[PDB]
């Protein structure tokens, strides 16, 4: 397996060699211990049992050497387990900040969360709980088979050839057992999907007075499907029964072979009984592996998660208001294209609004500029410099963003705002707090900006959280500011804070805003109307309204939408 | 505890028979090891080849008999599970049509998919796999232990020497860190949350970074330090606790205890043979009981959840669009008021509005009128009838509603508009759609009115909302319960949704969950709520003249 070897740090590539050679030494000592039953038992069942003392002396000497190598491999197992835990978690935590934001789909995020959180106690005990029993049980039937060659060549060939048959039975049993679980899971999911739809649309059905016809329809469908699916059952042996049957048949086959030799005179009776015991020592590891099928299945899953995270794609890498240029930009979330040949130049030092219907590609533009994502085709440039070719520190300092979601984290409110630039002076924080209109919120909080705003701290409303986020973006000294409007419906002060951020900031920098309502774009210098991933209209506020284009119609709808009253016009 | 056993009440007789068959099958699976001991006793006694043949035939027939029983049990146990699971899905289906309609918007509870798909599958593994696997895991060590004690009681006792050393070291290792075993699940839960936060707050860490970037890293290092400090001191205990149970250790104890007995004449050497065959792996058999009983626990938790859902309360039935609320109070959780002493009269044809801060209980009071929950105290009356006395056919024919997160059923658009009244013709449906400002996009679809809809569709939030508003218009309910958040759910489609709601609201009693006070100026009756209690009631201008909490809210706008 290649993923597990990749987890090994460079420090422990030596200790893995010691672990491997001592694991082989352990398997050889167990095999010699099992084959030492051939003379020990053959003398125990003989006319003179007293000849068994010598082979018990060698057996216990092999046993003590077995314990010494077994504790050393366990010690190296615990050391490798902790080293693998620290190595993978730290390398996995260092990987993700460099990963492109396209990778973080909900399913990919689920694996990354699983790989980080649920792999703690498992990786620490991976090698001791799984590899050492797995490797010892896998190599021991072949070790005993090879060792019996020195007792009898055809015997060792027969016992060694039986390893291939019995491992084949394990593989076939694994295939049948997993296919059965696949069918059992899928059939149940086919039965219950109608029930999930019935529970999903319950408000629609109940309010529409159709709940009972819909309930009967689903009940009839379930009844017919079960009646058809119950008759398809047939008397199948499961996977585990197949393997246990293969073990017993091997047991009776070897015992019958030993007795047949005894009747032919080719073996003595004590030696035949001893071979019967040793050929039970040989079959026993196959049962030991079958007990590791659940543990091996889970470990294969989590290592697949860790492989997925560690194989995530990473972005490449190399104070006046820069100009933002778009040239033939195309970007897609896999196959779903969101931008189709978009091209524009944001004039340096000016505020450009971005507007359009729901969906579209408005938010994707700001994520491209800030370096969260790299374009699939075309280029995004800052003063003629490609964003991808920028150094990591330069790109971090280049752009400031106000996100759709505030993304507040556990900490004090001032700590939530100081992350923009910790080197800023207290007066800079006060000024950024004033423009963001968070000083009004400090009057509500008991401790002011020192109050905790985390999950276990204070429950800030949507508008207040956005005003904290605006405080982040204004504080940062980046030569570019990006805005993505999202406010609580009632909080008009949030719109006032956004207006102040666009206008009241004395810092010289290019500004971009994705907007939803007219209160912010009214102060903008120009507007880009984006629909279906393309700029269907472009111009200034006066230019666009004079033209009476799509933006004018959008302007009319929103202005009307800001004036209605229920029970009247 | 009884909730799990109460669901599996009808499966008492099949599960008992399944356990008995698995006990029988495991004994038949251990029988070949007994026959090898008889075979050795035959060989040492110089038995003729005829007796060796019969023993060989007996062993082969038992292998065939065990295979046949295990196949026959699997088929019969699958049929039992398939019949019980079908019964259960029928019961879950009927319960989902009787639960209170607010049960589908729960907080802090398992999803419907987990309760229906995952838990019903966990029951299927419980009945068919976990119980027979647990019965085998308990009967195999017990059958082995009894046989090895019958063979010889002296070498059987020294099989417990590694067992006592395991339990003693397990007990020493457990008390020595008993606090940490209790902390460890909570560390995992904390890290699951922090991993979610780190993955959620990724863009901030990209562009801002700073304390946010190293917060997760430092807490990850604390967790790894906790695991290492917790488990590293138990290397010595855990290694010694593992070597004692190994087959190599059992074999040495068996032979060092049996060879002195055999050599000195205190034992028949064939009485040591049962221990060499079965007793070497005896330690690994006892360690398999725990995994066997774990399967029962995991399945019984799922049986716990399913029976808990089936034990929920339902909507009991007792006994011009005017609505009367009279001394209504409501508890989501016991002893935690959310509505307290609210009284209102939504006069016929008048638009009543609920206003207040977030968490004031305004949304709940609209959910109560539609009967998403039953009021714990007081009453709500519609057209002079308490809503408790009304059936779902009667109540929702009088009290329609369009709340947030509207839904579309699997079917064509024509059924979705005409869901309330399928007998309506396409002319009536088209007028209703044009009334809701959706006819334009419907014709814009390739298939027109025959366009199929369901759990996944290309329509945006505003578009499916206007489809639902078209449904409500064609439902013709004199009373209406409306959530103002449906308007600004799609700001780009805001004006169209407003026109649809404007058309919907006419000659109909209306209840509004208002969030923007500037959309309320012409409502017939404003209601101000904070912490579940009505503060002021009156028209827009009258309350502004009063200058109470409503004017403070308006100034806060
Ligand atoms: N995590 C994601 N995975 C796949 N597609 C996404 C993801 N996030 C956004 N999109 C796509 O982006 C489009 C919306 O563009 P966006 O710039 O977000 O506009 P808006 O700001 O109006 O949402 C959607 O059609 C959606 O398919
Ligand atoms: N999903 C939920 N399930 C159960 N109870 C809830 C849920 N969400 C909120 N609650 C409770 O009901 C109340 C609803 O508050 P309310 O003010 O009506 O909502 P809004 O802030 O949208 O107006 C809250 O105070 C809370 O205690």
């Amino acid at each position: 397996i290649r993923t597990l070897l990749r987890l090994v740090p460079a420090e422990k590539r030596g200790a893995v060699a010691g672990y491997a050679v001592l694991t082989l030494l352990s398997v050889l000592l167990r095999a010699v211990g099992a084959v030492l039953l051939i003379p020990l038992l053959a003398a125990l069942f003989s006319d003179t049992p007293s000849d068994a003392w010598l082979w018990l002396g060698w057996l216990t000497a092999v046993t003590l050497a077995g314990w010494v190598t077994d504790t050393n491999t366990a010690r190296l197992g615990f050391d490798l387990g902790f080293a693998v835990l620290s190595r993978t978690q730290h390398d996995m935590a260092d990987r993700l900040p460099n990963v492109a934001m396209s990778w973080f789909t909900p399913d990919n995020t689920a694996t990354a969360r699983q790989a980080i959180a649920a792999t703690g106690p498992e990786l620490a005990g991976l090698v001791v709980n799984l590899l050492t029993p797995l490797i010892g049980a896998a190599l021991l039937p072949a070790a005993i088979g090879v060792a019996l060659l020195f007792v009898s060549v055809p015997l060792g060939l027969a016992a060694l050839a039986g390893v291939a048959v019995l491992f084949g039975a394990l593989a076939l049993s694994g295939r049948l057992s997993r296919a059965a679980d696949k069918v059992a899971g899928e059939t149940n999911s086919a039965f219950t999907e109608r029930i999930i739809e019935f529970a999903r649309t319950q408000q629609a059905l109940r309010a529409a007075r159709r709940v009972e016809p819909a309930r009967s329809q689903v009940g009839s469908a379930l009844a017919a499907q079960h009646g058809a699916g119950l008759r398809l059952l047939t008397m199948q042996i499961p996977g585990q029964v197949l393997f246990s049957l293969a073990g017993q048949v091997a047991l009776i086959g070897f015992a019958g072979m030993a007795v047949w030799l005894t009747v032919r005179g080719q073996l003595g009776v004590p030696e035949a009984i001893a071979l019967i015991v040793v050929l039970v020592r040989y079959l026993e590891p196959f049962a030991a592996i079958a007990d590791l099928a659940p543990a091996l299945e889970t470990t294969r899953a989590t290592l697949n998660r860790i492989q997925a995270v560690l194989d995530a794609p990473t972005l490449p890498a190399g104070g006046a208001a820069p100009s933002i240029e778009f040239d033939d930009v195309r970007f897609s979330y896999g196959d779903e294209v969101v931008l189709d040949g978009v091209s524009f130049t944001l004039r340096p030092g000016n505020t450009t609004a971005i507007v359009g219907p729901s969906g579209s590609g408005k938010t994707t533009i700001l994520s491209l500029i800030a370096g969260l994502q790299q374009p699939a085709s075309g280029r995004v440039l800052l003063d003629g410099v490609d964003v991808t070719t920028l150094d990591p520190e330069a790109r971090r300092a280049a752009v400031s963003v106000v996100f759709q979601h505030p993304y507040l984290f556990d900490g004090t409110l001032r700590d939530n705002v100081l992350v923009g630039d910790p080197e800023a002076d207290p007066d800079d924080v006060t000024a950024a707090m004033r423009l963001a209109r968070v000083d009004e919120l400090l009057d509500r909080l008991p401790d002011g900006d020192a109050t905790v705003v985390g999950e276990g701290g204070t429950a800030l409303s949507g508008g207040e959280r956005q005003r904290v986020s605006i405080a982040r973006a204004l504080l940062k000294p980046a030569p570019v500011l990006l805005v993505d409007e999202a406010t609580s419906a009632l909080d008009n002060a949030n719109e006032a804070a956004v207006v102040d951020a666009l206008t009241a900031d004395p810092r010289p920098r290019t500004r971009v805003i994705v907007a939803h309502r007219l209160a912010s774009i009214r102060h903008a210098d120009r507007v880009l109307f984006v629909e279906a991933g393309r700029v269907v209209e472009d111009g200034a506020i006066d230019e666009l309204l004079a033209a009476g284009g799509r933006f004018a119609q959008f302007w009319a709808q929103q202005q009307a939408a800001s004036e209605w009253a229920i029970g009247s016009t | 505890a009884e909730a799990g056993s109460r669901l599996l009440a009808p499966l008492k007789k099949p599960l008992i028979v399944s356990g008995v068959l698995q006990a029988l099958i495991t004994l038949i699976e251990l029988a070949p090891f007994v026959l090898l001991v008889e075979l050795a006793r035959l060989l040492l006694g110089g038995a003729e080849a005829e007796r060796l043949w019969t023993l060989g035939l007996t062993a082969v027939s038992l292998i065939g008999l065990g295979a046949v029983l295990a196949a026959a049990m699997t088929l019969w146990l699958a049929r039992v599970d398939a019949r019980f699971a079908h019964e259960l899905r029928g019961r879950l289906l009927t319960k989902l049509s009787r639960l209170p309609l607010g049960w589908f918007t729960r907080r802090g509870s398992a999803s419907t998919k987990q309760l229906v798909q995952d838990d019903t599958l966990a029951l299927a593994y419980l009945i068919t796999a976990a119980i027979p696997d647990a019965v085998a895991a308990v009967v195999a060590p017990v059958a082995v232990l009894v046989y090895l004690f019958v063979a010889d009681w002296r070498v059987a006792l020294v099989l417990f020497i590694p067992v006592l050393v395991y339990l003693v070291l397990m007990s020493v290792m457990t008390i020595q860190s008993g606090s940490k075993i209790a902390q460890a699940p909570r560390w995992a839960e904390r890290m699951g949350g922090e991993a979610g936060a780190f993955l959620e707050g990724q863009p901030v860490i990209r562009i801002f970074g700073g304390a946010a970037a190293s917060r997760f890293r430092r807490r990850l290092d604390d967790y790894i330090d906790f695991l290492v400090s917790w488990q590293r001191p138990f290397v010595g205990k855990k290694t010694l606790m593992d070597l004692v149970t190994r087959p190599a250790t059992f074999l040495w104890i068996i032979l060092v205890a049996g060879v002195p007995l055999v050599v000195t004449g205190r034992m028949d050497p064939v009485n040591l043979l049962p221990f060499l065959l079965l007793g070497t792996t005896f330690g690994a058999r006892l360690l398999g009981i725990g995994y066997g009983l774990s399967g029962i626990q995991t399945g019984m938790l799922a049986a716990r959840r399913i029976q808990t859902v089936l034990d929920e309360p339902e909507l009991v039935v007792r006994d011009p669009g005017t609505v009367e609320l009279d001394r209504v109070s409501f508890e989501y959780r016991p002893g935690v008021p959310v509505i307290r002493d609210v009284t209102l009269t939504l006069r016929p044809g008048t638009v009543t509005a609920l206003v207040g801060p977030s968490g004031s209980g305004k949304s709940t009071l609209a959910a109560l009128v539609a009967r998403f929950h039953d009021v714990t105290q007081g009453a709500i009356r519609v057209d002079g009838r308490d809503i408790r006395t009304l059936t779902a056919d009667e109540l929702y024919r009088r009290v329609g509603f369009v709340l947030q997160d509207a839904q579309l059923v699997h079917g064509s658009v024509a059924e979705n508009i005409a869901l309330a009244e399928p007998d309506a013709g396409l002319e009536r449906i088209r007028t209703a759609a044009r009334d809701a400002q959706i006819h334009d996009r419907i014709t814009r679809m390739p298939d027109g009115y025959d366009s199929v809809l369901g759990a996944g569709s290309a329509l945006s939030g505003g578009e499916r909302q206007r489809v639902t508003i078209a449904r409500a218009i064609l439902a013709d309910t004199p009373v209406l319960v409306l959530d103002e958040a449906t308007a600004f759910a799609d700001p780009e489609s805001e004006y169209l949704v407003q026109q649809a709601i404007n058309r919907l609201t006419r000659d109909r009693t209306v209840l509004v969950i208002a969030h923007r006070l500037h959309t309320i100026t012409h409502a017939d009756q404003i209601v101000v709520l904070d912490d579940g209690r009505i503060v002021e009631v009156g028209t827009h201008d009258e309350l502004l003249a009063a200058g109470g909490r409503y004017r403070g809210l308006w100034d806060s706008g």
